């Protein structure tokens, strides 16, 4: 605990300089998420305050690309939900509570400009999907169907590439990998049902072959998702 | 699989049905084009 507190203090001191904070922001994209997880797990007021200060310094306006860094943190590490949970929780330390409130306000301001499309784009870039609300939201798919087909179906091509990578990674058949594969299959089925022009692009890019390969997967959920995608493709 | 084969066979039957429909529609269009050709001949006349 003492070593972790000293490391957090050193990180905050380094991040006090905007140039060093900006350099460390790109050094580890998951550093903010790890710090938030450590702050949530740790019950020490001093450690939580140091973690909050370090997180704020990275997203502080002094550091370069403050808005971009804040948006990336909120999209990847779920900074807004963690900050909202921390605000609801009661902290004995007044300085830690003030830092948590400031971080929550910053996260809310960053998320106000952001939308579900930005979150979906970030998830696609990170190649991580765990059945997000947008995937199961019919309205989100209806209002984002044109966006997916935009730029010569760039989003559809990215989804097809992610599905192909998951199929290549299907040998491991990890639970997270299986969930990602199922989410990608559901997204492909939605993009085929709505604006079926992407179906031809997926077939050209081997999406149908990937779905057929996933139809023989050992996992029951993956097999069911692949069967549903095949039914949406040409099935009744 | 078997389900895909039935769907593909249905598509094949639909395509075969569309082939007869396309031929019938094209034959009607050919007759219609001949009537339009008569109008073109009238314009030439």
């Amino acid at each position: 605990i003492q070593l972790q507190y000293h490391s957090l203090l050193l990180i905050w001191l380094l991040t006090f300089n905007p140039v060093f904070a900006n350099e460390l922001v790109q050094k580890y994209l998951s550093d903010f998420l790890d710090l938030l997880k450590l702050v949530k797990i740790t019950i020490k007021e001093k450690v939580s305050r140091l973690c909050i200060s370090i997180i704020l310094q990275c997203c502080s306006t002094r550091v370069k690309q403050h808005k971009k860094v804040i948006k990336q943190l909120l999209l990847l590490g779920n900074a807004l939900p963690t900050v909202q949970s921390l605000s609801e929780r009661k902290y004995s330390d007044e300085e830690l509570r003030q830092d948590i409130s400031n971080l929550k306000e910053i996260l809310e301001n960053e998320y106000q400009e952001l939308t579900s499309f930005d979150e979906y784009v970030a998830e696609l870039d990170s190649k991580l999907l765990c059945w997000s609300p947008p995937h199961v939201d019919n309205g989100f798919w209806s209002d984002n169907i044109d966006e997916f087909k935009k730029d010569n179906y760039k989003i559809f091509r990215q989804l097809i590439e992610l599905l192909q990578a998951k199929v290549r990674n299907g040998d491991v058949n990890a639970k997270q990998e299986k969930i990602i594969i199922q989410v990608a299959l559901n997204d492909i089925t939605h993009v085929v049902e709505l604006l079926p022009e992407s179906i031809d692009v997926l077939d050209k890019t081997g999406g149908k072959a990937d779905i057929m390969e996933l139809l023989n997967h050992s996992d029951s959920r993956v097999k069911y998702e692949a069967l549903k995608a095949t039914q949406a493709i040409i099935g009744y | 699989d078997e389900l895909n084969k039935m769907q593909a066979f249905i598509r094949k039957e639909a395509e075969e049905k569309a082939k007869e429909i396309q031929l019938k529609a094209d034959q009607e269009y050919e007759i219609e084009k001949t009537n339009i050709v008569r109008n073109e001949t009238n314009n030439i006349d």
